[PDB]
């Protein structure tokens, strides 16, 4: 979630 | 104003049905005199009918949907037609994130049934 | 006035979704551009999901809903609802006898998807 | 299947109002438990609103709409949409013709007032 | 979602006319393009017909309604309904107070004309 991968 | 909410003739059997279009997982619950009657869910950004289910209205009529998001309730826009006096729908949109295409849970309520 | 017709936007996915509610076997054409492109049939006095499917509205946008019950066609009733200038439904209820319920055959269209 | 034709909640005042877009003098009855309540005549392609008035639905809550071009009814299409669960529209197109723009005399019945 | 936002066909004609339910004075503004076309202004509790236009869709398309009450915007359901995939209705209730009636102010937009 550092890397903007908080994905659905 | 107040969406998602529709009064339902007394004690009549309505179908509602659910349809997913969002790479968010839907939840659909469905109230009846305020009480949850009916849960759907699913993820698809292809209509996917998540849910589909029979009810009946009760004594006091009211049905109310509600969607969330993992947690997060979804904005709602709703209507109900009549078609011929006779052929009733109560339909509900929903916008889970920014692009306003409210239609990532669609819920379509139909009666008279049979 | 003819029912059942409605002019989606050119080459637009729309899913198409039909429910049963009578004695009769219901079978419902979905014409794109005037050539059939999907063909639902079942049975169920319960609201039955009979079919449903993804299209594509085509170059024309033309889509037409027809209902048949043993080679008899339905009395058809339709009506175009859009919901927050985004969200929008194709309605169609069917009637295959003398009852006037025209709940027989219920399909419903709608867009966008995804 | 039947167009025209409404069935409100008992004893409720609703309004009518009635607009001419053809060439052809528009006659529109209103007929509240099958008898004739308000008349409105007029021409116009401009949308003139031919009339309005304030009606009470009556014990029946029986409401029927007509429209008529020297004599010959035109043909009607209708259905019946409520807003947040509270708003209703009864709609009514006509068409006197041949070019099915079916606004020829155009019918809109809303309730509740006050 | 946004309400009281539709989106016509460009360079059309349509019908605009405003009803009014409430002890408060109703304003009503009908912009195309983002610019204020049409202005109306009436009490009445009785459906009174406050205003009447005739306007053009203009380059876009976007007609927008607005309401207020003694400079405070009501609260806005909308919604647009086809028949017989010809004849166009865009609606708008507001509320203006408490009691969630949405009449106070009711808009009623039309096309074709002619
Ligand atoms: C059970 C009945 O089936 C049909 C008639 C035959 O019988 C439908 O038209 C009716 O509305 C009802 O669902
Ligand atoms: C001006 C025309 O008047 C009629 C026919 C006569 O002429 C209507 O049916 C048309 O739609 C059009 O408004
Ligand atoms: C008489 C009332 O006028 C308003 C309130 C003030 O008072 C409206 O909101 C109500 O619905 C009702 O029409
Ligand atoms: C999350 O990614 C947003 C979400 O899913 C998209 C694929 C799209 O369907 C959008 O409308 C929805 O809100
Ligand atoms: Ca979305
Ligand atoms: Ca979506
Ligand atoms: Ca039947
Ligand atoms: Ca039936
Ligand atoms: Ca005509
Ligand atoms: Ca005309
Ligand atoms: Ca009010
Ligand atoms: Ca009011």
């Amino acid at each position: 979630k550092k890397c903007k991968l908080c994905l659905k | 104003a107040t969406q998602g909410v529709f009064t339902l003739p007394a004690n009549t059997r309505f179908g509602v049905t659910a349809f997913a279009n969002s790479s968010g997982t839907q939840t659909v619950n469905v109230l009846v005199n305020n009480e949850t009657a009916a849960t759907f869910s699913g993820q698809s950004t292809n209509n996917a009918v998540i849910g589909t289910q029979v009810l009946n209205s009760g004594s006091s009529g009211k049905v109310q949907v509600q969607v969330s998001v993992n947690g997060r309730p979804s904005d709602l826009v709703s209507a109900q037609v009549i078609l011929t006096n006779e052929l009733n729908f109560a339909l509900v949109g929903s916008e889970d994130g920014t692009d306003n295409d409210y239609n990532d849970a669609v819920v379509v309520i139909n009666w008279p049934l049979g």
